[PDB]
């Protein structure tokens, strides 16, 4: 009998950017210009000369943790579905809905982002419990939009798995040896 | 090493709710044998 | 350079250790940790029980097969103290040296004295009886000799299973991808092969598990590394080459299958695909459900002989997970989704390496015993509060 309210829908019209997203054809936009390794101290250069191409960022597993990453709490993201190039790429992933902040991730991310001219207005909307802020003045960088996200099938090799490749009894015999000398109690 | 702490229809009804919800979710001589064994 | 990784890994193993040790008094109602001499390849609970009410406990029995070393392969019997409700040590004894390796040692359900033993080192099944244990004398220089030697296979056998109703009926699946159903009351001194009831070639890769129905003589399941489940009925004539059914159950090598003891319709199947599959025999076109939560190879699984909705699973990430399947489709709060799907019930990680195996104590509820690769035994039952 409780009243049930419904939070609204959110519609996104990236129709004016169409001449830029399709500037270069397919089959000739395969290689990103440059590639960066994400860290909370990464700063893109100014990329005016390469509008309409894409870049490749690589995020490690620790960075997607709301407890290790310090930048994740300051909420440094401006825009919705097209962001200023000051925005923290981790927050872009977590706001564009590619992982969840509450559950911890277990793979390396490879993100490919578009390069887009500045916009007249950057609208801030709340999604996935991430409230991106808005910028009404004139931006001075460029804008980025997610082209595609790819997770790494293998991120790291836990040694109990590399030894899990060995047979039970065989690896168990080396177990007994270590138990012998041990040089201490 | 030993640790000790000194301190039913519910279990059966939970079992039954399992059976019920899961069956509601659900819907060659092998089938012959099985259907001989079914009730 | 590899040292660094190995030492870090060992250290967080230790870490998981006392972080389980530290909060134990808020998790369990019983914990008995035993540092046995040797690695225990297997365990099986004994259905006979002593009740010392005036003294105030019960003792159960355990059968272990351990290795002292390479080639030193032995068996032992343990007595286990459980506390009493209605009004404290683990004792090793009965140690007899085995002729060769034990990978699986199964005792006949209606007669404890017999044990069919096989190991990863021989293709012969050795079945021991009363006299073989009791004619052995620890002062003697020789090991035991079993009641019978059963040999049809050409590769070592992976596991065996008695018939819970058919008196003296056994099965043996092996590494050469073949099956054999055996009948001891059909011996002949001239015909050691008259024990051979059936031999089957339905599988295509090395078999990991073959095991009978809990309530039925003529129904068994086999699971093999080719990602396939096969259903066998022995009284089929074509069963020597044609299985009763064949289903693509998983995408990785299957390790084990467990039969629901109470309900004759549910089986569970584990694979290296870190996913646990359920199966119902009237709808075999469809995986019944899939339980997630282990993030590397799961090895072995087992039902609860007291309540069917409780399933236990052990894996290589040093955890054993207990699932209450009465929580399909339920709701869970946002923070409740962290630990996993709501049908996950409990998670135990007191070990420090790959848990070898488990077994439920059938005389006490919610209790389980686990033997691990680091020479450790664990007797544990969670608190009432999680399930009471």
């Amino acid at each position: 009998q409780v009243r049930q309210f419904v939070s609204p829908i959110i519609s996104i019209d990236n129709s004016a950017l169409e001449p830029f997203l399709n500037r270069y054809p397919a089959s000739e936009s395969l290689f990103p210009v440059t590639e960066y390794e994400y860290t909370p101290w990464l700063e893109f250069p100014l990329l005016y000369s390469s509008i309409g191409k894409f870049v490749r960022v690589t995020i490690d597993i620790k960075w997607l943790n709301a407890a290790i990453n310090p930048r994740l709490c300051r909420r440094e993201i401006w825009g919705t579905d097209v962001y200023t190039d000051d925005s923290d790429i981790a927050t872009i992933l977590a706001h564009c809905g590619c992982f969840s902040l509450l559950k911890p991730v277990r793979k390396i991310a490879v993100v490919d982002l578009y390069i887009l001219p500045p916009l007249v207005h950057y609208k801030g909307t709340r999604k996935n419990q991430i409230e991106s802020r808005s910028w009404s003045s004139r931006q001075d960088g460029i804008s980025l939009k997610i082209k595609e996200v790819t997770w790494k099938p293998a991120c790291a090799s836990i040694f109990e798995n590399s030894i899990h490749t060995l047979t039970l009894e065989e690896r168990l015999q080396a177990r007994l040896e270590l138990s012998r000398s041990s040089t201490f109690k | 090493n030993v640790y000790i702490n000194s301190y039913d229809q519910s279990s059966q009804s939970k079992k039954q709710n399992r059976t019920t919800n899961w069956r509601r979710w659900l819907e060659a001589n092998t089938d012959i044998k099985f259907f001989s064994e079914t009730t | 350079q590899a040292s660094e990784e190995g030492i870090n890994q060992e250290k967080c193993i230790n870490e998981e250790y006392k972080i389980w040790k530290k909060n134990s008094p808020f998790l369990y109602d019983l914990i008995i940790t035993r540092a046995l001499e040797w690695p225990c390849m297997s365990l099986q609970w004994y259905p006979e029980q002593q009740i010392f009410a005036e003294h105030g406990y019960t003792e159960q029995k355990m059968f272990l097969g351990v290795r002292a070393d390479v080639g030193k392969y032995l068996l032992a019997v343990a007595s286990i103290q459980l506390p009493y409700l209605n009004q404290l040590r683990v004792n090793i004894s009965n140690l007899y040296s085995h002729p060769e390796s034990v990978c699986s040692a199964k005792l006949m359900p209606q007669d404890d004295s017999c044990v069919a033993t096989v190991g990863n080192y021989h293709n012969d099944v050795l079945v021991f009886d009363k006299e073989s244990f009791e004619s052995y004398s620890s002062a003697s220089e020789s090991p035991l000799k079993p009641k019978y030697r059963l040999t049809k296979h050409t590769q070592p056998c992976t596991s065996v299973c008695w018939n819970f109703l058919s008196k003296g009926t056994l099965v043996s699946g092996s590494q050469d991808a073949t099956l054999s159903c055996w009948d001891l009351n059909a011996y002949n001194e001239s015909d050691s092969a008259s024990v051979l009831k059936v031999h089957i070639s339905s599988h295509e890769k090395q078999v990991s598990d073959v095991r009978f129905h809990y309530k039925h003589q003529d129904l068994l399941a086999s699971v093999s590394y080719d990602q396939y489940l096969h259903v066998h009925d022995i009284r089929r004539p074509d069963a020597s080459t044609k299985p009763a059914r064949s289903v693509h159950a998983h995408s990785g090598p299957i390790h084990s299958v467990a039969f629901n003891p109470h309900n004759d319709f549910i089986l569970a199947t584990c694979s290296t695909d870190k996913t646990i599959a359920l199966w119902d025999l009237r709808n075999l076109n469809q995986r019944l459900h899939t339980l997630e939560g282990h993030e590397d190879i799961v090895t072995k699984i087992s039902f609860s002989p007291h309540e069917e909705p409780i399933l236990a699973s052990t894996s290589a990430d040093r955890r054993t997970l207990v699932w209450d399947l009465s929580r399909i489709g339920e709701d869970q709060p946002a923070e409740e989704a962290q630990d996993g799907p709501p049908e996950l019930l409990f998670m135990h990680g007191g070990h420090t390496s790959c848990t070898i195996d488990m077994d439920w104590c059938p005389n006490y509820n919610w209790t389980m015993a686990t033997a691990a690769e680091d020479n450790i035994l664990q007797i544990w039952t969670p608190s009432r509060s999680i399930w009471g």
